[PDB]
């Protein structure tokens, strides 16, 4: 299962 | 022996398109079980194992969910790493990541990572405590104020702590039949010619999996790996892996040399020669 | 810098003639991921499956082209790889002894 949480660089 | 489940994402701009291209894939062990490419028409996540579709429509769902949104965060950190760079919209660039955990043998997290590259170069990366980054130049270390800022970390050694390690353990319950049979090399010896005082044998490893292997040739019990060629191992198509190994010997004294396969699927290491 | 890809050509099973086989086109260690890879039966493009992208731990990606085959006495294959660490398209011969 993915990890859901994005973070712009 | 130490399962791993890991996710593997590459984003790439197209200036012909004026846009990007993110593709991830996800495996158990060797074993790929899902892909998404946000180019595909309504970008879904997929099953690429027979294992992973006894999943129910839930799960497909809220995994495509988290990749179109994923997706579309890649596709702006693409032009924020082309400022930090300084480079044009005239070249195509590569932003990757990839995470994972390996599991213990008690059922335990024994390593969770999560890092990123850009062209090609390391850029960020958590570290072995899952509460601080390492940047590799000036432009990471924007991105690591960036995260610390909003506590990343925190949200990353979640994930591989816990919901990595829960689902990594449910895949292999789920696909146990493939993912957790050791299947053994099929193993030969072949001769062929050569040159000036010279004949070639190669010692065939076919069809085993996981892919880790040790292939190595020997002289009465002396290893011939300097003078010895070995192939990058290679996937056989139907998710089993391929290699060999390959020594000139002189004409007549192929009995003198033994070639040693070790692999997980063998009770014991084998020993085989040209017959 | 850019990487170059390895290529190997190279069947699943061992290859027998008039024995229906797979053959298989695995190319790996390069960066960016732009390639193209091209099956080939005496020098025509096969129409082969395409696997999907990925990478290794040192950022290096690898793609596997495969297409069925049956192998014989007189058919040549080939795989034709062009990447931008290339300056002429690198050829790999398939023979049954690699």
């Amino acid at each position: 299962s993915l990890d859901e949480y994005s973070s712009d660089v | 022996g130490p399962h791993s489940l890991s996710y593997f994402y590459t984003a790439v701009s197209r200036p012909d398109r004026g846009d990007s291209r993110f593709i991830a894939v996800g495996y158990v062990d060797d074993t790929q079980f899902v892909r998404f490419d946000s180019d595909a028409p309504n970008p879904r996540m997929e099953p690429r194992a027979p294992w992973i579709q006894q999943e129910g429509q839930d799960y497909w769902d809220r995994e495509t969910r988290k990749q179109r949104d994923t997706s579309q965060t890649y596709r702006v950190g693409l032009k924020n790493l082309r400022g930090y760079y300084n480079q044009s919209e005239a070249g195509s660039h590569t932003y990757q990541s990839m995470y994972g955990c390996y599991l213990g043998p008690d059922g335990l997290l024994l390593r969770g990572y999560r890092q990123y590259a850009y062209d090609g170069a390391d850029y960020i990366a958590l570290n072995e405590d899952l509460r601080s980054w390492t940047a590799a130049d000036t432009a990471a270390q924007i991105t690591k104020r960036k995260w610390e800022t909003a506590n990343v970390a925190e949200r990353r050694r979640s994930y591989l702590q816990g919901l990595c390690v829960e689902s990594l353990r449910e895949y292999l319950e789920m696909g146990k039949d493939t993912l957790q049979r050791a299947e053994p090399p099929k193993t030969h010896v072949t001769r062929h010619p050569s040159s000036d005082l010279g004949v070639t044998l190669r010692c065939w490893a076919l069809g085993f999996y996981p892919k880790e292997i040790s292939l190595t040739w020997q002289r009465e019990g002396q290893d011939q790996s300097q003078d010895m060629e070995l192939v990058e191992t290679r996937p056989s198509g139907d998710g089993t892996f391929q290699k060999w190994a390959a020594l000139v010997v002189p004409p007549g004294e192929e009995q003198s040399y033994t070639c040693h396969v070790q692999h997980e699927g063998l009770q014991e290491p084998l020993t085989l020669r040209w017959d | 810098v850019a990487r170059p890809p390895k290529v190997q050509v190279y069947s699943r099973h061992p290859a027998e003639n008039g024995k229906p086989n797979y053959l298989n086109c695995y190319v790996s260690g390069f960066h960016p991921p732009q390639i193209e890879i091209d099956l080939l039966k005496n020098g025509e493009k096969m129409n082969a499956e395409q696997s999907d992208l990925s990478f290794s731990k040192d950022w290096s990606f690898y793609l596997l082209v495969h297409t069925e085959f049956t192998p014989n006495a007189v058919d040549q294959y080939s795989c034709r790889v062009k990447h931008v660490t290339l300056d002429k398209p690198k050829i790999v011969k398939w023979d049954r002894d690699h």
